[PDB]
């Protein structure tokens, strides 16, 4: 019924809520329990696909095929 | 505006300027039995955030309960109680002093991460012999 | 085969889209990626990202319930392998 | 006597079939004749993998 | 295996039925009530 056309008249604390923060309570356990080191960020290639690829120069694929066909008698 | 670097003893990392936690009530229940109407969780949070902001402003130098008492009050007793409480929990007046070190170095360092025996999750350092290739794979 | 990753709820398709797009060429800067997505806490991104299946690799045993260790093999232990 | 053999071949086969899927989605998305509704899928797939 | 598609490498051998028969013969239940 009163004061319906205004957006002012507030009280001060000469402050505003901040948002930045940091943390440190080091004894040994947090900040990691200090594992050993490791690695391996990215995946790698087997390269065996060609070794596995059907080729008359197969390592043993053609070789074992011929083995079966010459030994199954 | 923000102009300082504010750290806290981590274990305190349950406090949130936004909300309340079962911890403090079990340590300051006198605002939660809902018996004294002039006290309430709300005014509590008001005081709380006010004081923590105050400290975080110029945390390099100390802040007193007497200060707040001058500033705002509904009580001296509870004011002091909670002030000293937060003090204990270091949320306030924690970075009153500074301490430094040259920190000489040692064989272990934070930028050291190599290939070596591992306690973590699985890993296979030996892959496959020859006859493994002998499978009609997928 | 045909592994689908458009499989999440409470996060839109484009949510995880932007997520993975960021982490692709941004190298785990959780602050950057959080900025690089639509109002989700950095830790939220970390968690969700952490619960992302690769449901096409784990196959349902003796080895299927043991690793970096195993029963010896000179006797009739294959009885285990037929569990 | 099937402890290491089966174990290691399973381990390998994992990454093998994995890489196969990788190449598959890669070529699929590369073949632009495929729809720009299938592609994006494969792109995010390669991302995640 | 069957619970493990990963099976021991082989081209001409006999593994599962072997131990099967070993256990079987071990039973000595010449009148084994069973299947």
């Amino acid at each position: 019924l009163i004061n319906y056309q205004v957006d002012s008249k507030l009280l001060p604390k000469n402050i505003e809520p901040p948002l930045t923060s940091q943390y440190s309570t080091r004894h040994d356990a947090p900040r990691g329990l200090f594992p050993f080191e490791s690695y391996k960020p990215s995946v790698q290639l087997p390269d065996m696909a060609k070794l596995k690829k059907m080729m008359n120069t197969s390592d043993s694929e053609s070789t074992l095929y011929k083995y079966l066909k010459e030994s199954k008698r | 505006p923000q102009a300082h670097e504010i750290v806290i003893p981590s274990y305190s990392k349950w406090f949130n300027l936004e909300k309340i936690h079962s911890i403090e009530v079990q340590s300051l229940p006198e605002f939660f039995t809902n018996r004294i109407p002039s006290k309430t969780p709300e005014v509590y949070m008001r005081y709380r955030n006010f004081m923590v902001n105050s400290y975080r402003l110029n945390p390099n130098e100390y802040f007193s309960v007497t200060t707040a008492r001058r500033n705002v009050s509904g009580d001296a007793a509870a004011l002091f109680r909670l002030h000293k409480f937060l003090t204990k929990w270091g949320l306030i007046n924690y970075q009153v002093d500074s301490k430094l070190l040259p920190k000489n170095i040692e064989p272990p360092l934070t930028s050291q991460y190599s290939t070596r025996h591992d306690a973590p999750r699985g890993l296979f350092p030996f892959e496959s012999y020859k006859p493994s290739v002998q499978l009609p794979d997928m | 085969v045909k592994i689908l990753e458009q499989i999440d709820e409470n996060w839109s398709k484009e949510d995880l889209q932007k997520l993975l797009k960021g982490i692709q060429e941004f190298g785990a800067d959780w602050y950057k990626v959080a900025k690089n997505v639509g109002n989700k806490s950095p830790e939220q991104c970390i968690l969700r990202f952490l619960q992302l299946p690769i449901e096409d690799k784990f196959l349902y045993s003796t080895i299927a319930f043991l690793v970096g260790l195993v029963n010896p093999k000179t006797v009739q232990s294959m009885t285990q392998r037929a569990i | 006597i099937d402890t290491h053999t089966a174990t290691d071949i399973y381990q390998t086969l994992i990454a093998l079939n994995l890489d196969t899927t990788v190449n598959d989605c890669l070529d699929k998305l590369l073949n632009d004749e495929c729809t720009e509704s299938t592609r994006e899928n494969a792109l995010y797939d390669y991302y995640a993998l | 295996h069957l619970p493990f598609s990963k099976s021991e490498n082989p081209v001409l051998s006999t593994i599962a039925f072997l131990v099967g028969l070993v256990n079987p013969k071990t039973v000595q239940s010449m009148t084994q009530r069973a299947i």
